[PDB]
């Protein structure tokens, strides 16, 4: 019974792949394509209503044989498409009686070496498991709006409008989800329905292709990750249904890696809205990213984490009505891609903004002391790599921050940070003049990268510590001066009385 | 073994560098432990006087016997680590007591 209840678990989509064969086999009359409508239907309902999907499962399996049936006895060319039909059927069968119920009962949530690996794997699933829950409304999201940043249309524009308007506001994505699929499906209908010999000579999407399978081939994978991703819900909470902090960053390594995979962009977030806007604006190069430009530059000047939470929920908007506004103007388009991974990275830190309201000791070194030095020699190797008039300015500023650098390692934060924000304003500066007046933003933006790393440095309660050492170095200098002078004279003495010795025993 | 008889003759030219910053490393020594008390007044919020060094190059050291807690554990980390490590710790120190013939 071991592969009967492989059977009542991983086979039941083998009925639902051979649903699609038939509809796709060969010249697709209208039989065909109702055959497809079928196929649709059990998928779109499993999403809409789970229990009663399962109620009428192996039920339309049934009314599959019923189709099926009929189509091979009326209609080699014609016995191929009879024998088609008949695989069908003969699939359906097996899991129809045999495999149905106890699939139903899995669905029911209401040697030496191979044992280690068995453990091994266990856990690799079920942390895959976890990560797929959360990470899930991304992936859908991202792909219906590659299809629909593709195929500029009418009726998949819809779609963009659905997850853009969902992302922001994310009490709506269920409603989402569900509408998607259900739309998914209307389009890839009617698309087909106009590969017909009557619908003979595309604004609004439907257009004629010979390779049918490529045609609809797009819009069935969004159905398909829709699909999927309930699944992984579904199974995750079956999992739990039957069968990394703060501290631990002070232990050992693996104990602050596992506080980094658990929240990274819980705490850089505002760095990483900000590192997506820069790349906006260094792949597209227009005059709509100005815009863009001018955002962060309003954003990024209220300086406290505080007053960007009370902007955020304009950002958010704005990002929003301009991914549709530029794609109703791009169909009366596969760059715009850039302005929906920033209304994402952008929805999501709007999100820690109102949840924030409810060998490791060598690397905290490396880190909290000896990077302002690193960020230093960037500043360098930014302006003498890319040579204009913005790359002397850093050139020079690099000078600057050299000479003045100690005193500055030291000052209280008040100023530290005053100096490091000076600094960042140049960066924005070019990087928006770079655009306005057209070598390019790369250089500039590894750069923006490490000049935000080390205001947060500066900003950290591990830099209190080094603040002290440096401070302390400047009294303990005159002790130092001693240290050395007496050994100098020390060691003058010596070789003074050897060369004594030696003239009188000349 | 090419590997481990490489490993040895690493250890050697450590030790050499170790005797070429010995001076260095003592006069260092005597200004880490002095700092170390110093910034425990510095944090506490009051002054740092002469008697938080009396309470404590090669002379000063053996005068000493205040001796200290997180600074000899941590000693014993540098020992207990590997050769890799150390011989690149033998590396900076060098430059860094010999600065000048650096620059020129």
């Amino acid at each position: 019974e071991l592969v009967k209840g492989v059977y009542a678990k991983y086979w039941i989509y083998v009925c639902a792949g051979m649903f699609i064969v038939v509809s796709f086999a060969g010249r697709l009359v209208v039989y065909k394509i109702v055959y497809m409508f079928l196929f649709l239907l059990c998928l779109t309902l499993f999403q809409v209503y789970y229990s009663l999907w399962r109620k009428l499962l192996k039920a339309f399996w049934w009314l599959v044989v019923a189709y099926t049936m009929l189509v091979l006895i009326a209609v080699s060319e014609l016995f191929s498409s009879i024998l088609v039909p008949g695989f069908f059927l003969l699939a359906c069968i097996l899991q129809l009686h045999y495999f149905h119920r106890p699939f139903m009962q899995l669905t029911d949530m209401e040697l030496e070496l191979a044992a280690g690996f068995s453990d091994v794997l266990s856990r690799v699933q079920v942390f895959l498991r976890r990560l797929l829950e959360l990470h899930v409304f991304k992936l859908v999201a991202l792909y219906t709006v590659w299809v629909a940043l593709k195929e500029v249309s009418v009726m998949n524009l819809l779609l963009v409008v659905l997850w853009a308007f969902a992302l922001p506001y994310p009490r709506f994505r269920p409603m989402a989800s569900c509408l998607s699929t259900v739309w998914t499906c209307v389009i890839i209908v009617c698309k087909m329905l106009y590969q017909l010999k009557v619908v003979n000579p595309n604004w609004f999407g439907v257009r004629k292709g010979f390779p049918n399978l490529g045609y609809i081939q797009n819009h069935l994978q969004v159905l398909l990750l829709l699909v999927f991703e309930a699944i992984v819900y579904r199974r995750q909470e079956h999992y739990r249904r039957q069968h990394g902090t703060r501290q631990q960053l002070d232990q050992d390594l693996l104990g602050c890696l596992k506080y980094f995979i658990n929240f990274f962009f819980y705490k850089f977030g505002l760095e990483i809205c900000f590192l997506m806007a820069v790349n906006v604006i260094g792949q597209r190069m227009n005059f709509l990213v100005t815009l863009h430009g001018c955002w962060l530059v309003a954003i990024l000047t209220r300086r406290h984490r505080q007053a960007i939470a009370r902007l955020w929920p304009n950002y958010c908007l704005f990002l929003a009505l301009f991914l549709l506004y530029q794609y109703l103007l791009c169909l009366g388009s596969t760059n715009l891609i850039s302005d929906f991974l920033l209304l994402l990275c952008a929805s999501q830190q709007w999100q820690v903004f109102s949840a924030e309201r409810t060998y490791l000791d060598m690397l905290k070194v490396a880190v909290f002391r000896y990077l302002f030095w690193l960020v230093l020699v960037v500043v360098f190797v930014t302006g003498a790599t890319r040579i204009s008039i913005f790359g002397l300015g850093y050139l020079l500023a690099c000078f600057y921050l050299l000479l003045f650098g100690t005193a500055l390692l030291q000052r209280d934060t008040r100023a530290r940070l005053v100096l490091w924000d000076c600094l960042i304003l140049y960066n924005v500066t070019v990087i928006i003049s770079k655009n306005m007046l057209s070598a390019g933003i790369i250089w500039d933006s590894v750069c923006f990268f490490f000049l935000l790393l080390q205001r947060r440095v500066f900003l950290s309660h591990y830099y209190l510590h080094v603040r002290a050492d440096l401070q302390a170095t400047a009294l303990l200098a005159s002790r130092g001066f001693a240290l050395y002078n007496a050994a100098n004279l020390k060691s003058i003495d010596f070789h003074r009385r050897i060369e004594e010795k030696s003239l009188a025993q000349l | 073994f090419l590997w481990m008889l490489g490993q040895a003759l690493v250890d050697e030219l450590t030790r050499w560098l170790q005797e070429f910053t010995r001076h260095h490393g003592t006069m260092s020594d005597v200004l880490r432990a002095e700092r170390y008390l110093l910034t425990q007044e510095l944090l506490q919020g009051g002054e740092v006087h002469r008697g938080v060094l009396d309470q404590l190059a090669s002379e000063l050291l053996l005068d000493r016997r205040l001796r200290i807690p997180e600074l000899e554990e941590a000693e014993l980390f540098a020992e207990g680590q590997g050769r890799a490590l150390r011989l690149l710790r033998a590396v900076y120190q060098c430059v860094a007591a010999h600065s000048e013939l650096l620059c020129y």
